[PDB]
RNA sequence: UGUUGUAUGAAAGGAGAGAAGGUUAGCACUCCCCUUGACAAGGAUGGAAGAGGCCGGCCU
């Protein structure tokens, strides 16, 4: 295993935000669903951080 | 006499070059004579690896042979001709605790009886 | 490429050469391929047997031993056998008995004692040939092989009548006294 | 057979069966819920 | 000639085990690894390679399905009913699995079997559609004596 | 707990298996190379067993490899306190009487 | 494997000494051996 | 009594090194490696893929 040093930190903050995102995607959603539209909700929640940078 | 180790070399070379030497049946026997084993006192361990291979029947290290320094000189006697032939195809220049280790067939030792029953065996193996 | 492709490759090689020891490599190559059951039919189907017994006429003494090598194992199946009894090859092995090497005169030894047939069919040659003299001298040699062969000889290719004319005429010779051809042994 | 001390190493470097599905039967998606 | 086929067959396969190898997830491309050895009509390749693919997922629906569904393809039938007994082992609240097991076992004809079957499946009476399932299945054959009980 | 051999031995595998290029010891540079791993040892050993400037010739007892890979010197320098002290003094002695008399005094080329 | 053993068992205490868990004894020795 | 038991680098001959205008900076997710004493750092950001459904093809 490779640790966290100074390079890794932000994307890892990322990859680690994106994980536990997407746990409460499959545990909110409700049984025998359609569609996941996981990847989607993963793009709502860039476009809210990106709009917060910017007011 | 025969004894001597000789020396390897297209015609359309193998992996390994193998020395000019034509084997004919009465050269082949089931004594086998082993020289270039470090003298550190594996008679034993030398013996078993061998025995691997087939069944030994008599085994002892000739003394009086003229060796070089520091190394020895074995006889091993197998029961079955092909084990010998299989017990130097595999044996032959593998390096065994430190040395070298060179095997050559002992025609001089078999009597009368034991090279009867090689050529008849080469015969019923030709015929088949 | 081919086995038997190859053994053609070999037997070309040998044919357009003329440097001694590249035909050594190819007499080694041919006589322990000779050893092979499989390939003898390669062989049978290429005269090789015949470029033995060609080479055997050569006067290089490496390549002739190398020859005679793979006659030795060559010679014993029946086909094959046949074949080299049939050229006439056998005092082109005869005279190897007088060849100076060990190996050689092993090897003619073991070929003259595969060539013997049941129910007496090339016996007969032994005695007329003057072979029996020389074997004498060699069951007694120095070399334990030698004089195992020779012993080994001797019963193959003898008989314990024909041993006692054959002992009888080489007695005779060191003895210096001449022996009637008419003369023969008389069954009891 | 013995190993000397000083060579290095020689040699370069299904699950469980699947244990049953132990369910409660599914309750299929009403169109109003799926629509939420 | 066919010596440029079994290069066809060679490179296929050694792009297929690099995509597989890159994710071993991703089952939609796990079927099209075994259709293209069904289309190559020799299906020891398929059966390993569907064995490996419920290492990866039994949980699936799709994949069970497939399986079977070559099965029956290759008119090769003993293990298509065997394997089917162990789907429906494994997934025993799915009720596709036993719809496909039992028309199986009418088409090909053997009426004891999906008896028993049924009888297994009364353990669960996880829905109200296949009961009437059975009671119409009952009623196809000459027995009306067991559909009472 | 064997017998040490004659110094011949050690000798003549050394010379035998010089550079290590000749075909025939192929299965020797396995060995060879393992052994890397414990030079730093026999490094170790090597200076801490140097002869002090007072001996002409010191022999110590060495441990080798069969097949010539490694030699280890398998001693440690025990001495006695007062006489090792008293002998260096000697040396302090003649050194500087040394350095005194010899008018030109060449130190030697390194390497 | 079955369909029986995913039904809610009973819903009493029915028996106080069979849910205890074991004695000391016990649980010392494996606790030794692992 | 042979042969596909493989790889590295170089030479020669070709291809040409991420960013929805151009020039570029990087850090990662999976699996494939190389340098390395590595729980470090590099190897073009190391290289290579990356929406859903049905049977390489078709539809949004
Ligand atoms: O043709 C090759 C080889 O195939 C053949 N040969 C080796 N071992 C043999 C055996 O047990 N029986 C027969 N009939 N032939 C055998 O001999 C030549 C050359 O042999 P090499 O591979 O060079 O081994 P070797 O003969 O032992 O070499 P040498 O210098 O004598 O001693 C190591
Ligand atoms: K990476
Ligand atoms: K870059
Ligand atoms: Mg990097
Ligand atoms: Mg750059």
């Amino acid at each position: 295993a490779k640790t966290v040093t100074k390079q890794r930190v932000e994307s890892h903050f990322d990859l680690e935000l994106r994980a536990a995102v997407m746990h409460d995607i499959l545990d909110m959603m409700p049984e025998g669903i359609k569609q996941n539209k996981a990847r989607t909700i993963l793009q709502h929640l860039s476009e809210a951080w990106r709009c917060w940078k910017a007011n | 006499s025969l004894f001597d180790h000789h020396v390897q070399r297209k015609y359309r070379e193998g992996r390994r070059p193998r020395a000019v030497k034509v084997y004919t049946i009465n050269l082949e026997s089931q004594y086998l004579l082993i020289q270039g084993v470090p003298a550190v006192g594996v008679m034993k361990e030398l013996v078993e690896r061998f025995a691997l291979y087939g069944a030994i029947e008599q085994y002892n290290a000739l003394d009086e042979y003229p060796a070089e320094d520091f190394t020895e000189v074995y006889l091993i006697k197998f029961m079955n001709l092909q084990s010998a032939r299989t017990a130097k195809r595999k044996m032959d220049e593998q390096s065994f605790f430190g040395g070298l280790l060179h095997v050559c067939y002992a025609p001089e030792f078999e009597t009368v009886e034991e090279t009867r029953k090689k050529l008849q065996m080469r015969k019923a193996y030709v015929v088949k | 490429v081919g086995r038997l492709g190859y053994l053609q490759a070999l037997v070309t090689e040998f044919q357009e050469t003329q440097s001694q020891d590249a035909k050594e490599q190819v007499l080694a190559n041919l006589a322990n391929f000779a050893y092979d059951p499989s390939n003898y039919e390669y062989l049978r189907q290429l005269q090789v047997l015949d470029l033995f017994l060609d080479s055997l006429s050569e006067e290089n003494e490496t390549l002739v031993e190398f020859a005679i090598g793979g006659l030795c194992n060559l010679c014993p199946d029946r086909a094959n056998k046949e074949h080299i009894l049939h050229a006439g090859g056998v005092p082109l092995i005869i005279n190897c008995l007088s060849s100076p090497n060990e190996e050689t005169v092993l090897s003619a030894i073991t070929t003259l004692m595969h060539l013997s047939p049941p129910g007496r069919s090339f016996l007969p040659e032994l005695t007329a040939t003057p072979v029996v003299q020389c074997m004498l001298r060699f069951s007694l040699s120095a070399s334990a092989r030698l004089r195992n062969l020779a012993q080994i000889f001797l019963e193959d290719f003898c008989s314990p009548r024909q041993v006692a004319e054959a002992r009888s005429r080489q007695a005779h010779s060191a003895l210096g006294i001449p022996l009637p051809r008419s003369v023969a042994p008389r069954q009891r | 057979m013995q190993k000397d001390p000083m060579e290095p190493p020689r040699f370069k470097i299904p699950p469980s069966p699947p244990a049953p599905v132990m369910h409660s039967p599914s309750r299929k998606m009403t169109v109003k819920e799926q629509q939420e | 000639d066919e010596e440029e086929l079994n290069d066809y067959k060679l490179r296929k396969r050694k792009t297929f085990e690099d995509n597989i190898r890159k994710n071993r997830t991703v089952i939609s491309n796990w079927i099209k690894y075994a259709q293209w050895e069904e289309s190559l009509k020799e299906i020891q390749r398929a059966r390993s390679i569907y064995e490996r693919a419920l290492d990866v997922d039994y949980r699936n629906i799709t994949l069970w399905l497939k399986y079977a569904e070559m099965e029956m393809k290759n008119r090769q039938v003993n293990h298509a009913r065997n394997i089917w007994d162990r789907a429906i082992t494994t997934l025993p609240r799915v009720n596709q699995f036993w719809y496909k097991y039992t028309y199986m076992e009418e088409m090909l004809g053997n009426v004891a079997g999906a008896r028993q079957v049924f009888e297994r499946w009364m353990e669960w009476q996880p829905e109200e559609q296949a009961w009437h399932s059975y009671i119409n299945f009952e009623l196809r054959y000459k027995e009306v004596d067991r559909a009472r009980t | 707990q064997k017998e040490d051999m004659p110094p011949e031995h050690v000798r003549k595998i050394i010379r035998d298996h010089g550079d290590m290029t000749n075909r025939k010891f192929r299965h020797d540079k396995r060995v060879y190379l393992g052994a890397l791993k414990y030079m730093p040892h026999a490094v170790l050993k090597l200076l801490e067993n140097m002869p002090m400037p007072w001996e002409q010739i010191r022999d110590v007892p060495v441990l080798y490899h069969i097949t010539g890979a490694i030699s280890f010197v398998n001693e440690i320098p025990w001495v006695i306190e007062p006489v090792y002290i008293s002998q260096w003094g000697s040396m302090w002695i003649m050194m500087r009487r040394e350095k005194r008399d010899r008018r030109h005094f060449k130190r030697m080329r390194f390497p | 494997s079955k369909y029986t053993d995913l039904v809610p068992k009973e819903v009493m205490n029915a028996d106080d000494p069979d849910l205890q868990r074991p004695d000391e004894e016990a649980i010392k020795e494996i606790t030794e051996k692992t």
